[PDB]
């Protein structure tokens, strides 16, 4: 009787009634109920995530028990929750003295008890306690992962977020906490449709908590921004899209606005491969708007190309499209990753870049370079998980996409081409993506662009001395013969473009007679074009 | 028989009903064993030279997981190097490998597949 | 009497019914009475994997010991437990150090336990070890023997392997319709 | 009436070292 | 006070009796003595393969001297098993 003043009580608040409507969980206490009767390997524990009602689980276990249905070894059990803000062992003592003469009676409840391990233990072998506790997985392991000397007192249940609709329709009991301030009607439309506006500041988060906690930051920007006595589900919308929005971005449901042209800043950057152009955009329109499947990164294909077709320009133009970032991207150079050593760097340095942002597409360019054991972590990737790590801090890959663009049978047309591509997916690589594609290279209609991009390049690195060009088509396809050269690419020709035009420009410029504000215009030779 | 009838599909269809599983089958490609230094490439032979540390093409699929089908993608090309080593899975259910181990087959399910059957049924 | 206090007694718990019964395997405790008492070479270390009855062997090993049939060099002395998991640089060996006070001043043959010994190893008990007043009786794993007291061992000719491998299903439904009547005990049906 | 003197401490972790292993290549 | 704490001592648990009854290995004992008695640089090491009695060798020694087999300046020296553990 002396605990009170270093512990709580959970057996005269549940007979005064001060508790929250506990809805569900009914499977937990379930299972509760069950292995707490139990002669060996009892009295178990409950991990979850931080922040989802555990607390609340005991609470309702607490409430079906002074309700009364339980089994014999469960009679009503007056439980006390332990404070943990009040301790090093010289009151410990007589914290365990109330539990001496107790007959199993005043079992306790400890909250995250890897902080507990020389003081206890020879009473947790006795048989006089139970101690049910709660800690969370990745912690529950890195204290008593290694330490088996009592792993076998303690049983793992575990408890995740409910359903989306329970989460919704459980927020009917919310309609009186938290708004004191200025009582705004919170709306049914924007209730119901408030949770599912949830991954519009981030998806790292979790279902429960999270609500009420968008909930509440929404009514603070609402009421914050007016000083109405009503909210709107427009209105909520934009108030969430406040802190990570440009002007709120790319507000509602919006594959109209960006999604349906997805081309004109991509074709304009990288000329040709139409066909890449129809099936990417339709390969978006199906992935990227939630019709693929349950929790894959849904973005998985792979199309082909030789040097110089822009295998890695194509890539880059699409980065600052999808998520309108230089940082909306992540490729790997895999050049130290060719034994089972390299293996154990990673699992890391992709890990905490994704955790940073969630935010990325995956670029897996070549496939020759690849040692064979990174490919069963990456099939652990589709369909079976998001990805394990180290230490156990997972990352879920929801808004990543797994792109392939290998010259892997380059000579093939059809036939070979895909025999040997088929032959170099281990398992599963196959039917897990989508459609392979065929580059369309360097052709005569489709080079004059390419020049257009280069030669405004040049004019971005001349404008600062203000001297600009005029170029004429006579020589915008009088380099169109040393700049064909379907095998190697348009390499030679960004090489050229600096060759022939640079030096004279070099050797006119240093020696004065070029003077500032003039103009240069082309003149075409045969072999030179001078000035 | 033909292609694309459903051909590897029947060793799917069975893969489950008995193994239990989807990921149960190993299939390999004989369409590379036409050389006949190659020939060794499925089992990888000594200590000490180019392939130790990735082991056996068919033998390291069935060193863990005892319990496969095994599919032969064009057994109808490759050398008679293969043969005779195809053979003696069948004669006894053992295969010494590369490091020096010995492995069970005789619990397993062998399936060879050609593309024949164009004209005549 | 003094430190008896940071470990566990498995012979004080024998006159209170707290073991279970050992039901079967009446060999490995003719093996490792026949170890323990040799003259050199002594002090065996059980084998086999996890979840096997090491404990149960110990534990039958102390229930034979107390009721009286062991030879008449192991007779009437104690088997006290030891601890790992509370001890973890520095102050595990003072900790140790601690420990070995009451072994030394026992002055007899009271015999310690350790469970997982690969854990603690080396160069802090071998001159101990050496001199004959202790009987380390372990228990452990065989890659973990292999792991930790083959390669860091430095004083291997000083312990014991007694296999304990598995006991098959036919002894197994003997043994669980033996351990029948103490779930008869708590629910009971 | 007495004091405190924050005493002093002493760190020590070791590293490892590779081996190529090469290939006889034939 | 200090090497009474952190040692044995082979010589007095050699009065009791609590040793073993050595045998043998004539020409090593003499090979050890004769260099424990020099001026300077006076320390040896027996180097063996492990188990053909490497620590008989020094409890010998040790029965040598508390027995009076020794040379001259070898009277009653005390021999001391120290430990680093
Ligand atoms: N279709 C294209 N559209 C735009 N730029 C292109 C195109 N094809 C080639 N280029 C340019 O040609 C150059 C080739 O650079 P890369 O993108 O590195 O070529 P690549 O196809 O990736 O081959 P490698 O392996 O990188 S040398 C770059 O300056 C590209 O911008
Ligand atoms: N012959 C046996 N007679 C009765 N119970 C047995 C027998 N063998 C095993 N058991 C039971 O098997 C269970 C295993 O308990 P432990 O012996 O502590 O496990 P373990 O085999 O020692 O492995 P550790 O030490 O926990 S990693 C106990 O409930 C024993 O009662
Ligand atoms: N001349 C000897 N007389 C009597 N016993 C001997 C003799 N030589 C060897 N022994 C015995 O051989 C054993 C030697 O034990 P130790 O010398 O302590 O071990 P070791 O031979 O030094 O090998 P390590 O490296 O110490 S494990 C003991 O049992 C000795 O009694
Ligand atoms: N099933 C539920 N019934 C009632 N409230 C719940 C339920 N699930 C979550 N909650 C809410 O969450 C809070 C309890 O969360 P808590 O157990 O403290 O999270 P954690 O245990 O992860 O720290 C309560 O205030 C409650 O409003
Ligand atoms: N008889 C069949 N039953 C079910 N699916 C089939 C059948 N025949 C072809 N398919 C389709 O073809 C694919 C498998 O064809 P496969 O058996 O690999 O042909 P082949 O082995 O002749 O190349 C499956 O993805 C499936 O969509």
């Amino acid at each position: 009787q002396a605990l009170q003043k270093y512990s709580t009580d959970l057996t005269a608040r549940a007979r005064e009634g001060k508790l929250d409507p506990v809805i569900g969980r009914d499977n937990e206490i379930r299972r509760v109920v069950q292995v707490l009767s139990r002669r060996t390997k009892n009295n178990p524990v409950l991990i979850g995530e931080p922040g989802v009602g555990k607390t609340a689980i005991v609470e309702g276990l607490a409430q079906r028990i002074v309700a009364g249905d339980v089994p014999e070894s469960l009679r009503d059990k007056t439980i006390v929750a332990l404070d943990l803000g009040s301790m090093f062992e010289e009151r410990l003592k007589a914290v365990l003295d109330d539990i001496k003469n107790s007959a199993g009676q005043i079992i306790t409840f400890i909250d995250e008890l890897h902080t507990i391990v020389n003081m206890i233990k020879p009473m947790l072998a006795r048989g006089e306690l139970r101690l049910v506790g709660a800690t969370t997985l990745d912690e529950y392991r890195k204290h008593i992962e290694k330490d088996a000397a009592l792993e076998r007192r303690f049983q793992q249940v575990y408890v995740g977020e409910p359903s989306v609709e329970d989460t919704i329709g459980i927020l009917r009991g919310l309609k009186d906490r938290y708004e004191v301030h200025h009582g705004v009607r919170i709306t049914d439309s924007a209730l119901v449709a408030a949770a599912t506006l949830s991954d519009r500041y981030i998806t790292a988060r979790f279902l429960p908590d999270k609500a009420i906690d968008l909930v509440d930051e929404a009514a603070s920007r609402l009421r914050m921004e007016i000083d109405k006595e009503e909210v709107g589900p427009d209105d909520i919308a934009d108030v969430v899209s406040a802190w990570t929005g440009i002007p709120a971005g790319r507000l509602l449901e919006g594959e109209t606005a960006k999604l349906l042209r997805m081309e004109d800043e991509l074709g304009k950057r990288v000329i040709g491969q139409k066909a890449a152009v129809t099936a990417v955009s339709d390969a978006v329109r199906r992935s990227r708007a939630g019709v693929s499947d349950p929790n894959r990164p849904t973005g998985a294909f792979m199309f082909l190309g030789p040097t110089g077709v822009g295998k890695t320009e194509l890539a880059k133009a699409l980065a600052d499209f999808l998520f309108d970032d230089e940082r909306a991207m992540v490729r790997i150079d895999m050049s130290e990753y060719g034994e089972k050593h390299t293996v154990a760097r990673l699992i890391g340095q992709l890990t905490e870049a994704v955790r940073r942002r969630p935010y990325t597409v995956v670029l897996f360019d070549e496939i020759e370079k690849a040692h064979p054991d990174v490919f069963d972590v990456l099939l652990q990737v589709l369909d079976e998980g998001r990805l394990t790590d180290g230490h156990g801090r997972t990352v879920d890959f929801r808004n990543t996409i797994l792109i392939l663009t290998s010259n892997l049978g380059s000579g093939g047309s059809a036939e070979q081409v895909l025999a040997a591509v088929r032959a170099t997916f281990k398992p599963e690589f196959i039917n897990r993506l989508d459609d392979v594609l065929i580059f369309e290279g360097l052709n005569p209609e489709e080079l004059v662009r390419i020049v257009d991009i280069q030669l405004a390049q040049l004019g971005k690195r001349l404008a600062q001395r203000r001297l600009q060009l005029q170029v004429s088509l006579p020589a915008k396809r009088w380099l169109a013969q040393r700049g064909f050269d379907p095998v190697y690419g348009a390499r030679p020709l960004r090489r050229l473009v600096q060759q022939a035009i640079g030096d004279q420009l070099a050797k006119m410029l240093l020696a004065g007679q070029v003077h500032d504000g003039d103009t240069v215009p082309v003149n075409v030779s045969p072999d030179a074009d001078s000035l | 028989g033909p292609t694309g009838v459903g051909k590897t599909e029947l060793a799917k269809a069975l893969a489950d009903f008995l193994f239990d599983d989807e990921r149960a089958m190993v299939r390999i490609d004989m369409s590379e064993y036409g050389e006949k230094h190659t020939v060794a490439r499925l089992i990888g032979a000594p200590p000490g030279y180019v392939g130790y540390e990735a082991g056996g093409q068919l033998t390291e699929a069935v060193r863990r997981r005892p319990y496969t089908v095994v599919l032969f993608d064009e057994i109808e090309k490759a050398h008679p190097d293969v043969f005779d080593v195809l053979l003696q899975v069948l004669d006894e259910g053992r295969l010494t490998d590369g490091h020096g181990r010995t492995v069970d087959f005789r619990n397993t399910i062998l399936i060879l597949t050609s593309n024949l059957g164009s004209g005549g049924s | 009497q003094a430190l008896q206090k940071y470990s566990t007694d498995l012979t004080a718990r024998a006159r209170e019914g707290k073991l279970d019964p050992v039901i079967g395997r009446d060999n490995e405790i003719r093996r490792v009475v026949q170890v323990l008492s040799r003259r050199t070479k002594n002090n065996p270390v059980l084998i086999g994997e996890p979840g096997v009855g090491k404990t149960a062997i110990v534990e039958g090993l102390a229930q034979r010991i107390v009721a009286g049939d062991v030879p008449e060099s192991l007779r009437d002395k104690t088997i006290v437990a030891l601890d790992l998991g509370s001890m973890v640089r520095g102050e595990f060996e003072e900790r140790l150090k601690a420990v070995l006070d009451d072994i030394k001043n026992s002055a007899g043959q009271i015999i310690t336990f350790i469970d997982e010994l690969h854990t603690i190893v080396g160069n802090m008990i071998k001159p101990m070890l050496a001199r004959g007043e202790l009987r380390l009786v372990g228990a452990t794993t065989l890659d973990e023997y292999r792991k930790h007291i083959e390669k860091d061992a430095a004083l291997e000719r000083r312990f014991q392997q007694v296999y304990v491998g598995e006991p098959s299903v036919e002894d197994t439904i003997g043994i669980l319709r033996g351990l029948k009547d103490r779930y008869e005990v708590h629910h009971g049906v | 009436a007495a004091a405190a003197a924050a005493a002093a401490a002493a760190a020590a972790a070791a590293a490892a070292a590779a081996a190529a292993a090469a290939a006889a290549a034939a």
